[PDB]
RNA sequence: UGAACUCGCUGUGAAGAUGCAGUGUACCCGCGGCAAG
RNA sequence: GUGAAGAGGGAAACAACCCAGACCGCCAGCUAAGGUCCCAAAGUCAUGGUUAAGUGGGAAACGCGGAAGAUGUAACGGGGCUAAACCAUGCACCGAAGCUGCGGCAGCGACGCUUAUGCGUUGUUGGGUAGGGGAGCGUUCUGUAAGCCUGCGAAGGUGUGCUGUGAGGCAUGCUGGAGGUAUCAGAAGUGCGAAUGCUGACAUAAGUAACGAUAAAGCGGGUGAAAAGCCC
RNA sequence: CCCGGCGAGGGGAGUGAAAAAGAACCUGAAACCGUGUACGUACAAGCAGUGGGAGCACGCUUAGGCGUGUGACUGCGUACC
């Protein structure tokens, strides 16, 4: 705390409590008994734990029918309107397009929309998987997820 | 009929002016005017000015015939107080509170 | 992250002031003084809850003894006669009957005397 | 015309047509209840019990309320022993109206 | 020489009860001018006992 | 249910006349105080004055067993430099005989506003004549 | 300046009681003084 | 053995003496020590006795005396008692949060059974300092959550009725005006009543001291609403 | 516009959703000081309350209490770390 260590008043004779400096926690223009520090909050999770959690999430989605398997899912042109039509035809609103290979057309089409988000099989997180209402898969995406999970 | 008149940030103190306020609380204008005129207080003239303002407001902004007017609700309350510093013996400093009072007068026919 | 306690302090102080409401002087305005009054008042209420039983018991004792001596018999003799006659009316009801219906109390004392004799 | 009877561990004296508050009962809020344990019945003349619960005296009542009493705060506070304890209580009450008295 | 504890507002009011002032309630009206003035005091314009005394 | 309590407005207080001739001071004062406190009635309430009015006559005819006739000493302090005064029962009777029984009753009765009220209810007269016949004070046998 | 609806005596009490139990006394509220607490 | 770490009743008032160990509620009964003339709840209870002393309700060697202290009776609590003082016996009443009668909460071990939980149950315990263990309430923000409420009215403020053993929660009368946030998890500068704890405002003494060398102001006229203090 | 002292300040008029949004100005709480209503208070002593508790002033259906405020009186009660 910016300031000085000078005693505000002499320790003896005064009718006020014992004070050593203006920076004390019970003083103003400075204090804070326990000042926070920049610290890393990352919590390490084992690779086996992460893989098991991902497998459990996939199994739960399959059981609840939140995972829909489909064939090639591509857009002819990077048109958000075309993507919206292709999702409204099947009546899907909150969706994660998990694809084996990332295509710029679909990525650009889905970037603007927030309810529909595109991701690659490698780039998947359990938090997003569970949060998204539905997850639509491709054959290659399923095969590579299976081989990665082992 | 309210014809309320209030004087704010008065120099006098609320404690001092409450005496004058209670002197005329519930009396008629005819007696109150002379009572304030012959009262030996600065608060007397301070409250007389407010009473005159109330009577004039009743006469102009509302019904005439101010003769049948009685001060129904007269009161005084402390307002903002100014702080000053005064030296004393042995280098001490004391704080002087210049007090101000708002005086409110409501006079009605009934 | 700052967690301002103004709202909680206001709520607790208002609750304590409401509990202390009705007291005299600063006991009903100052939280630091009102709070102590509420605890002492509650302690007194807890004690007086038990005290009420004994106070009413002795009040009924006095009422029944007074009525019996008015008719000319001791309270202990009255109770002994009632027990011998198998009268299970409690002291509260005995006092209430003595207050309201004098004929009922006269019958009670007559039966007590008959049982004693 | 007033009857004294024991209902919920305490004896109540009630006149005809009035209402009495007593301990909670396992009776519906709109149901009739009977009290054959009438300890005393009084009228212009006096009839007393040589044996408790008379012989044929009976009181018929109709339940009106099955409520809870006013909130009572129990506070324990130990002086200089660092202890304060708070509790709330609302004793259940059954209110009935005495609709009939027998002889 | 100093208070052992602060008095109460009730005690302050008890002390101040006698501090209240008193109204004259003795207004007098001039016989000639017919104007309100304190008894034995000359009027604002300068009339006393009917006859003017200040001549100003 | 709810407790009955005597209501001061609807209270009937009888009137009695008691002669203190040949009566023990303490025993007579006991009965007088019981009557004043209403412990002879089925309507007494600790916070309500329910007792009857008693008029004591021949207050100079009280009797005390043993040497209490002269050994008894009544002390009183006037709250002054050395104002403590003692007077025996004979002195009290000579000056005014009412005060001995009045002090007896005051010490017999509880202290407080209600105690003062019941003490006022009592009316003492040194002589055998009283001017309260308008209340029909039937003589009490005790 | 913890708060007071702020009288004296006896005995007690962390051992010198305005507030404990008893006792006696005391209309409520200001003003000029002494300073035992 | 008690306080510390136990409240309650008696000793008037007194932790350590006596009876008695408060899980919570009910305007029920009983009893322990201790009381039954009253203050102040209960026997002016009985029988056979002593006491003439206010002993009871302070004290020895000696023959009721011995026995005198200081603010006020002050060595029964008092009134007062010649039995209302003391010895022996009996029968009755009062007497605590102690026990019993009813209702409500929970741990512990069990068996008859439900088996991640009810119990047709069974017995008991639940004063508690330091301390040890377990179970919960209040708030900021993050994911949940670009979801939900929301200008036909959020939050704060200000009262009310319910609700749980409780921290608090719920809905609503008025100001308010655009923000708040379900449930489950994550982290706290996360809950203030004292540390002669700090900052800002207001009581208090109190409309009291004081209004600052005891060189000394007044009168006629003038301005001004106000003149003893401004000007001639 | 009016009063007030060609002041300060306030009552009218207008602006503005809002003027207890008026520059001392968003929301406007407590300590503290007042106004009005109802009660208690000038014969009664003490951690100021509590259990009981009559009366008084306000409303209700019923014609008795029930709801709030005051609460004389009575037993107990020598604050907190």
């Amino acid at each position: 705390v910016t300031g000085s260590g000078k005693k505000p008043w002499r320790q003896k004779g005064t009718g006020r409590a014992r004070s050593g400096s203006i920076k004390s926690p019970i003083w103003r223009s400075g204090g804070v008994t326990f000042a926070a520090r920049p610290q890393d909050h990352s919590q390490k999770v084992n690779k086996k734990m992460y893989r098991g959690a991902l497998k459990s999430i996939l199994s739960e989605l399959v059981r609840q029918d939140r995972l829909i398997v489909v064939e090639k899912f591509s857009v002819e042109a990077p048109k958000t309107k075309l993507l919206a039509q292709k999702l409204k035809d099947m009546a899907l609103e909150d969706v994660l397009i998990i694809t084996g290979e990332l295509d710029e057309n679909l990525f650009l089409a889905a970037r603007n929309l927030h309810k529909v988000d595109v991701r690659d099989a490698t780039g998947i997180d359990p938090v997003s998987l569970i949060a998204f209402d539905k997850v639509v898969m491709t054959a290659d995406a399923v095969k590579q997820v299976e081989e990665m999970l082992a | 009929m309210e014809t309320i008149a209030k004087h704010r940030h008065a120099r006098s103190s609320a404690q001092k002016v409450r005496l004058v306020a209670d002197l005329i609380r519930g009396k008629k204008v005819s007696q109150a005017l002379d009572i304030l005129t012959y009262t030996n207080k600065k608060a007397a003239v301070l409250v007389k000015k407010v009473l005159e303002s109330a009577i004039a407001n009743a006469e102009h902004n509302d019904g005439a015939d101010i003769d049948d007017l009685k001060v129904t609700k007269i009161f005084v309350d402390e307002g903002p107080s100014m702080k000053r510093i005064m030296p004393r013996a042995k280098g001490r400093a004391d704080r002087i509170l210049k007090r101000t009072s708002h005086i409110t007068v409501v006079v009605s026919d009934r | 992250a700052r967690v301002k306690r103004g709202v909680i302090a206001r709520a607790r102080h208002k609750k304590i002031l409401k509990q202390a409401k009705g007291y005299y002087g600063a006991r009903s305005r100052v939280y630091r003084v009102a709070f102590q009054a509420v605890i002492k008042a509650g302690q007194y209420a807890y004690r007086d809850r038990r005290q009420r039983k004994r106070q009413f018991r002795q009040l009924w004792i006095a009422r029944i003894n007074a009525a019996a001596r008015q008719n000319g018999i001791s309270y202990s003799k009255f109770i002994n006669g009632l027990k011998k006659a198998s009268v299970e009316i409690d002291r509260k009801i005995l006092a209430d009957i003595a207050v309201f219906d004098k004929v009922a109390f006269t019958a009670l004392v007559e039966k007590a005397k008959a049982a004693l004799a | 015309m007033y009857a004294v009877f024991q209902s919920g561990g305490k004896q109540h004296r009630v006149s005809e047509g009035q209402t009495v508050r007593l301990e909670k009962l396992d009776i519906a809020t709109g149901e009739t209840v009977e009290f054959a344990e009438v300890l005393m019945i009084a009228n212009g003349e006096e009839v007393k019990i040589g044996v408790p619960f008379v012989d044929g005296g009976v009181i018929k009542a109709e339940v009106v309320a099955h409520g809870r009493g006013e909130k009572v705060k129990i506070v324990k506070f130990r002086r200089r022993k660092h202890y304060r304890k708070q509790q709330g209580h609302r004793q259940w009450f059954t209110d009935v109206k005495i609709t009939g008295i027998s002889a | 020489a100093v208070q052992q504890n602060k008095p109460t507002r009730s005690k302050r009011g008890m002390r101040r009860s006698h501090d209240a002032l008193t109204a004259v309630t003795s207004l007098s009206v001039d016989k000639t001018s017919g104007e309100k003035h304190l008894r034995h005091h000359i009027t604002a314009d300068g009339y006393y006992r009917g006859r003017k005394v200040i001549a100003k | 249910m709810k407790t009955f309590t005597a209501k001061p407005e609807t209270v009937k207080r009888d009137w009695y006349v008691v002669d203190a001739t040949g009566k023990t001071l303490g025993r007579l004062a006991t009965e007088l105080a019981r009557r004043l406190r209403g412990k002879h009635k089925a309507e007494y309430t600790p916070h309500v004055d329910t007792g009857d009015y008693i008029i004591v006559l021949n207050a100079d005819k009280v009797a005390v067993t043993g040497n209490k006739r002269t050994d008894k000493v009544y002390y009183h302090h006037t709250g002054h430099i050395g104002g403590i005064k003692q007077a025996t029962f004979e002195e009290m009777i000579a000056r005014r005989p009412e005060r001995v029984i009045e002090i007896a009753v005051k010490g017999m009765l509880p202290k407080g506003p209600l105690g003062r009220a019941m003490f006022r209810k009592l009316k003492v007269y040194a002589g055998n004549e009283h001017n309260h016949a308008a209340q029909q004070p039937q003589v009490l046998d005790i």
